[PDB]
């Protein structure tokens, strides 16, 4: 009944999916003891900064010791994966804000730790204290107890003064790849015994963009509204994204300069209950794809595999500039669209620009 | 470390070092009293960095040597907050001491004794008994003309000079000189030292009217008052008082004898009729005749005339009544003596009988 | 009711101190040495009291008044200073100081210091009243034509040595911060005893501190020196000041500009100077200004202004300088196809 | 008392809701898994379904029944909520409370265990008002609140919110109800309520709604007042300001023919009648669109046109596509750029004339 | 935890100071001959020595020994410098400390004799964010300090300091340490502490640094962690890599070379790294503005930056005003149809395309 989010957070570093880099220099650093005394992880939303900084806690307040593997057993591991560990004070930026709230913070540093042998610090959103608070910070950053930590955390890390940002060790998490959520999902749905598609997989996988909290956000909407299971379908028609064979053929008889197939095929679409603006954005979404594959060879990834060898001969047939015109009559479709009578009747109008205005084949010119 | 006290001898101590500690410190530790208990005594500290006040109580029961700072303001609200005779058991187990009263148990975060400002080992460089009667009579004899706030910061306290068998204390704000001389009994070595204000003040807060011998020990740069069982010490300010011989008219040949409660209430009534500021009152004085006058250009001149007895030469001195007026008070007495040289001169002020305190005084310019 | 300068000050002060002494001017160096300059020699007299108030309404005047009507215990013949404020003496402040003019007495010697009055501020009953024994030192700051003379002259007296290059790095790194050239002076002095200061010697120790003002600014478009343009706008960027002032400044003479030459067809420059009461300094820079761009330009740098404004005030980003430079620019003898600045 | 009819009709079950089937769906199936989150994020346009699907969640949150996918509506509970007096569904306006003060005391309450219900409900509206500091103090309660508060939130577009709370949020995109839902729903709710109604005027409503339902209920609701308590054809067209007949095609005829005089003559002697600009703006797109959808193909005509039928096909035989297309990009220019004119009748006139100077 | 390499390698004597030979002679100077003024303002950049010469100084200053410019570093007051635990070194933040209350605490403080020290010498930091009150009392106690205490000043930007703060203090402003001092400092501490590394890896660190040797030292440990408590050249550009956030000036040189594959990998690493899409199209404008201005005029690079100069220089004076236009044009165009775009991504690999590979048909003013 839990979210999957907050069941699924990482207990160790072999948790972690990705970030390989920052987990090596943690392991290391933990593991050799050259520990620093600041801490800074930035990158984007959901990809684990602070699920790093409390395994990183875990780490340092551990019975057992400072270690690399904390065991996950002993009363300090057991709080801080359930958030109530005394000695890990989780900070909010924007909740102290002032200068004064960030002095009132800094006054209680000097006390040792109640139970854990490191007082850590965990700041959310660093970026957001006031100017004046990052400098009184800064006499505590660069000289803090031997018993105290801290563990700053920000999506924007270029927000920072150059002064705090040479002050502590930066680790910049990456947005992680599509193929690690893919297994991630893979991995959490059989883990919960739950049927999964790989094609559904791929469609929530691409919805996320690099953020992991996204992928499990749209994964448990899924499986409501499968009713406890992913299909593609499911899937297909809670994105609103209908599949790329129709799209693909759209653009086909699109450049055919066959207006036949465009007036049967939108009517499927209308039929089919799709909106008309996902639609413009899938053919867009195409033509730019068909461009990136004549620039480059390697444009297109493995989940388009399956329509990649067509994709290509639209590459080899379809010249470039009226792949640019074809691009830019439907963005300024999309352009048009909100104010057009109706959804429909917009992408129409887009369709029969494109079609008069085809190069290859003009629409008949009566006089 | 572990003694047991109870709060009804715990409550005066606690509130006197804590007194002067308000507001937010400068250091985290310094916002935090250190406690020690040994040889059968438990001394608190109230450490402000430029004061420091400790109180001393005694210990009967089976305590344990030990030194610790803690909070103050939660302590207090602790020793304050148990029922009334409730007796305080203190321990201390790990880096937290532990408060014991009966049925309720308290934990409280200290930090460790070494980090605390340490009281350097510097030598009293004049120690000296004396007792609380003559340093409340100096302190009220060279405490009203002090500068309250000058550029001068040296003026803003007062400087104890002691001499032989001697203690002289000299205060002024620029424009007046009060000096009060007590023969201490004992020849000590010749040293002046500048108390401040705020130091002077807790002080005299300090004094009560009691029969312990109040032991003062002035060093290099600080200076400690040791009353029964309670220190006080203060940081001297620095810098160089003027010299006051120099300040003093050598031979101010003209006199004025006159009833003091007379002067005061004529300064009374001047002020109450004069309320108006600026414009410092004209006071001619003449064979058995002082006139003083307002010198507001603007407000009806309220002239109010007495009969004192001079018989000298007669003029007109455009002095600042507040100034006098709070001389005068200064000088509680039935008779007073002004000396002075000419018109352009400092107006020496001292009792008709006592002689020890002098308050040099100058003319305001008109 | 003596004009002097800070220079030949010392020489006013030897022969003789006056009742009264006034510094007006924005030079901060000068100021402060003038002053250090009269109050030593005041000391040298035999006046040790140096009280020093600033004028302000929420500040009283009791104690002004019981200090000036009274000597000091231990010394005697007391010195004044009353620092004005920035924007100058107003009703209150004029009463005030008319006030202290009617009891002010010979012992007491009076200073103010201040940034100059203007003709309005210049006519008062106290200054008329102090007319009659009135020195007062003009302490502006030197212009740039004037400032390598200044430096010159000053590392001189210092027993010193400058060539011409020294002179101008200097002059570039120090522009309106006399103070901090002083100060450079003196490390340089100290770190070379020699006395001899080449190119390497100064260049090697020296730091851009320079200080301006956006009618600087505007002067320096207006003769089209691009490098000072640029200098003067990083200094005012790091200095923190906003843009809206500088783009109104800008403005102020572009209308100017383009109203001038658009009414030029067929009017006397002469006759259009003459209407619009400009400076009379400003004449030939004016002139300079309009022949040396014809009315192609001035017609881009309106709309890159008004692109300028909306891009600050609509879309609320950071790159505002950038479109500054590039307009300080385009103002120049420079191609600036405008295509970049969007024009 | 009488209740306006967006009022009287507020769905009070997960069936009298008309479409949005996904998200309907989802969250039965979320109430009767058990697999419930705690933030729920409901993006849409105006008028479909925001606050009603929130509070229909709510009560089957809340009722004392468990938790059930369709409450019964009937409970001390339900009812309460139904009326807006449950004290465990806070309701709160983002844009009332950015300051400081109320977010703080937002987070503080959150510990205090419900008065009523087993969950404390709370339903922010229109979320991205909030302040950027709102949304960063609130981030730690939408990640792991305690398991006895639930966030509802509603915000008509859901870029403008932080990443982060996309990201912690659950989020429902509650898809524009189509002209035969709201058709559909109008005839429902006019013979539940024992008032007379013609098709047309039904279509006309419906077309107007542009696609929101609390919309296409006040239009009703103003035709009611207007139309002496009666849904007419005509009332509803004379309300709208609809021209339904030939005085669109004349117009249309005659920019594409040039002849400003008579664009300039009919222009005038429409504002003498008092239509709407707007409808005769989609009027003209509609039809030019009709044109273009003939030229490709002649069968995509339908037979109310009938008695326009040849002069309309003699423009798909007179006019090349492309010149289509120039004249409906010039009339989409100008339904932008109407609100923002001087006057209807200028906005109207620049774009008829722009038009105009398009030609062969 | 060993200690952190910025804290251990703290100079705690003159000699052992790198770069800032200027400052380290003048306070040597005034040091021996007994003059020091009534206050010091160090100034520059982060961690260029700023606050480890004013503890220097200060430690100097009030020295068992006396005023000496070479502190014996081993009596009771230098030994508790170094532990930063001096009762007399009172060091204070502007920032939290701008209140009309605490001012007035510290003036009041101010006229206190030092306990055990000489001088009573007050490290303030960022004295230009102190208010207007607290910077005129502040003037106002510098005009005539007692003789027994010091003001060390060390602030970061002076332009925002008024030059009245200058008149009765003496600046010492510093300098970058440049590529090479922080090159062989890194070696010293390196091979001090028996630690191997690779040359190329510390001109990477030096270089990386950007006049920085606080940055240095940071970015060593970094490297020391990612390492395995080695240096390499691998491991330091990889992370280098990583921490890299200059994608738009690599992108508008790969634009410019017309690599078409170059852009690709770029946009795939901003990708990774998750910038803000429209963030990065309108820092990539902003570098073809500023490559223009300078081919207009070379001064119009600021001395602002400088770990771009070179390539910003070559950039400008390759590519001919026309390429940079159409770049410019190109790149304007993108970003006004990004919201548009199919996604934002796709938006800007479309722009990016068509900047280095098309060229848009411009109009043409036909005749009235
Ligand atoms: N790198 C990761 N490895 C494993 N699980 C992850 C990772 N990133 C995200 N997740 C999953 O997504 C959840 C959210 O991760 P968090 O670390 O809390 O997100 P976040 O990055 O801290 O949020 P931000 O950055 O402050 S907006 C975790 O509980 C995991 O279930
Ligand atoms: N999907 C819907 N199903 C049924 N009635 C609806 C629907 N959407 C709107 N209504 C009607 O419109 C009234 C008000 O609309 P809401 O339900 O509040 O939609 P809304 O999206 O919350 O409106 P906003 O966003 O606050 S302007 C309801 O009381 C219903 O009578
Ligand atoms: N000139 C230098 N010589 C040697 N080590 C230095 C030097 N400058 C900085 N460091 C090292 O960097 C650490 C921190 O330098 P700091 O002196 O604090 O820099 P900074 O000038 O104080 O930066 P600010 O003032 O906080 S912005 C020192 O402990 C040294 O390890
Ligand atoms: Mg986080
Ligand atoms: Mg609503
Ligand atoms: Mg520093
Ligand atoms: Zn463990
Ligand atoms: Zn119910
Ligand atoms: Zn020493």
């Amino acid at each position: 009944y839990q979210v999957l989010a907050r069941k699924w957070r990482p207990q160790t570093f072999a948790d972690v999916v990705g970030q390989e880099h920052v987990l090596t220099a943690l392991a290391n650093g933990l593991s050799l003891g050259r520990i620093h005394h600041a801490y800074l992880f930035s990158g984007t939303r959901g990809v684990g900064k602070t699920s790093i900084a409390r395994l990183l806690a875990k780490g340092l307040n551990c019975e057992t010791g400072i270690t690399a593997t904390p065991c996950g057993v002993c009363d300090n591991c057991r709080e801080i994966e359930q958030g109530r560990f005394v000695d890990l004070i989780e900070i909010d930026a924007a909740s102290r804000t002032k200068v004064e709230d960030t002095r009132d913070l800094l006054d209680n540093v000097q006390y040792a730790p109640a139970r854990g042998r490191f007082k850590v610090y965990l700041i959310d959103e660093v970026h957001m204290l006031s100017r004046h608070s990052f400098n009184a910070l800064l006499k505590t950053l660069e000289e803090p107890p031997e018993h105290v930590k801290f563990l700053l955390a920000t999506t924007d890390p270029q927000k920072l003064p150059v002064t705090i940002l040479s002050r502590c060790l930066q680790f910049h998490l990456k947005a992680l790849d599509v193929e690690q959520i893919r297994h991630q999902l893979e991995h959490i749905l059989n883990e919960e015994h739950i049927a999964h598609e790989p094609r559904a997989l791929q469609l929530l996988a691409r919805a996320a963009e690099g953020s992991l909290r996204d992928a499990l956000s749209l994964t448990d909407q899924a499986i409501a509204s499968g009713d406890g299971q992913v299909s593609t379908q499911a899937v297909s028609a809670m994105l609103g994204t209908l599949d790329d064979d129709q799209a693909l053929s759209l653009v086909e008889a699109m450049v055919e300069a066959n207006g036949e197939r465009v007036m049967a095929l939108i009517n499927e679409a209308a039929a089919r209950g799709i909106e008309w603006e996902a639609l413009l954005v899938e053919m867009l979404g195409l033509l730019h794809r068909i461009a990136m594959v004549q620039l480059s060879p390697a444009a297109l990834g493995n989940d388009m595999a399956a329509i990649e060898l067509r994709m290509r001969e639209l590459a080899r047939t379809i010249p470039p500039t009226d792949i640019q015109l074809y691009y830019q009559t439907l963005l300024i479709g999309r352009k048009e669209l909100p104010y057009a009578p109706d959804r429909r009747m917009g992408v129409e109008m887009t369709l029969l620009r494109a079609l008069a205005f085809h190069p290859r084949m003009p629409l008949p010119e009566p006089e | 470390m572990k003694f047991t006290v109870e709060r009804e001898h715990l409550l005066k101590p606690l509130q006197q070092v804590s007194g002067p500690l308000g507001g937010r410190p400068t250091l985290p530790i310094l916002g935090n009293l250190l406690l020690q208990v040994a040889d059968g005594t438990l001394s608190l500290t109230g450490t402000d960095l430029e004061m420091e006040m400790v109180a001393r109580v005694a210990l009967v029961q089976p305590h344990e040597p030990g030194a610790t700072t803690v909070p103050a303001r939660k302590f207090f609200d602790i020793c304050r907050g148990l029922p009334e005779g409730a007796e305080i058991a203190v321990q201390l187990e790990g880096e937290r001491m532990l408060v014991r009263s009966g049925r309720s148990r308290f934990s409280l975060s200290t930090l460790p004794a070494a980090d605390f400002p340490n009281l350097d080992d510097w030598q009293s460089e004049v120690e000296f008994t004396l007792p609380q009667a003559t340093m409340k009579r100096l302190i009220e004899a060279t405490q009203f003309s002090m500068a309250h706030q000058d550029v001068r910061y040296y003026l803003n306290g007062m400087l104890f000079e002691t001499e032989g068998e001697e203690l002289r204390t000299v205060a002024t704000d620029g424009h007046r000189l009060a000096v009060c001389s007590m023969p201490i009994g004992q020849s000590l070595p010749s040293h002046s030292v500048i108390v401040p204000r705020k130091g002077v003040i807790e002080l005299m807060r300090m004094l009560d009217g009691g029969d312990n011998p109040l032991r003062v020990q002035i060093g290099s740069n600080n200076i400690r008052a040791h009353v029964g069982d309670f220190i006080f010490t203060s940081k001297l300010v620095d810098g160089r008082f003027p010299d006051y011989r120099r300040v003093l008219p050598k031979n101010p040949d003209k006199h004025l004898e006159a009833g003091c409660d007379l002067l005061k209430q004529a300064f009374a009534r001047a002020a109450i009729l004069s309320n108006e500021k600026f414009r410092g009152v004209r006071l001619y004085v003449s064979e058995n005749q002082l006139k003083i006058t307002a010198n507001n250009p603007e407000q009806e001149e309220a002239e109010e005339i007495l009969d004192v007895t001079y018989s000298g030469a007669e003029m007109e001195i455009g002095f600042n009544v507040s100034y006098v007026l709070d001389v005068l008070n200064a000088l509680k007495c039935e008779n007073v003596r002004m000396m002075l040289t000419d018109s352009v001169s400092s107006v020496q002020i001292e009792d008709a009988a006592s002689q020890s305190a002098a308050y040099v005084v100058m003319p305001m310019r008109l | 009711m003596i004009r002097l300068y800070p220079e030949q000050l010392r020489a006013q002060l030897n022969e003789g101190l006056r009742a009264a002494y006034l510094l007006l001017g924005n030079d901060p160096l000068l100021l402060q040495e003038s002053q250090d300059a009269v109050r030593q020699v005041a000391a040298a007299q035999g006046f040790e009291e140096h009280h020093t108030f600033s004028i302000d309404p929420n500040t009283d005047w009791n104690a002004i008044f019981s200090l000036c009507q009274a000597m000091s215990l231990f010394a005697s013949r007391q010195t004044l200073l009353l620092l004005l404020p920035e924007n100058g003496p107003n009703a209150a402040i004029n009463e005030q100081l008319l006030t202290l003019t009617g009891l002010l007495h010979d012992d007491l010697l009076l200073i103010v210091r201040g940034n100059k009055l203007s003709k309005a501020q210049e006519n008062a009953a106290w200054f008329t009243a102090l007319a009659n024994r009135s020195v007062q030192v003009t302490c502006q700051t030197p212009e740039q034509a004037q400032l390598p003379r200044w430096v010159a002259a000053r590392a001189k007296q210092l027993n010193l040595e400058l060539d011409d290059a020294a002179n101008q790095v200097l002059c570039y790194c120090y522009e309106g911060n006399l103070l901090a050239l002083a100060q450079a002076l003196e490390r340089l002095s100290l770190l070379w005893p020699d006395g001899k200061l080449t190119l390497p010697r100064v260049e090697q120790a020296v730091n851009d501190a320079a200080h301006f003002t956006p009618f600087h600014w505007v002067d320096a478009l207006l003769m089209g020196k691009s490098k000072r343009a640029l200098h003067i706008l990083q200094q005012l960027r790091l200095e923190g000041s906003e843009p809206v002032i500088l783009l109104r400044t800008l403005q102020r003479e572009l209308l100017l500009l383009v109203n001038l030459k658009r009414q030029s067809a067929h009017t006397p420059l002469r006759a259009l100077f003459d209407k619009h009461r400009v400076w009379q300094n400003r004449r030939g820079m004016m002139g300079e200004a309009l022949n040396r761009l014809s009315q192609t330009q001035l017609r881009q740098a309106v709309q890159l202004l008004t692109r300028t404004e909306l891009t600050l005030k609509q879309d609320y980003g950071q790159s505002v300088w950038a479109e500054l430079e590039g307009l300080s620019l385009l103002l120049c003898h420079k191609p600036l196809a405008d295509v970049f600045i969007d024009g």
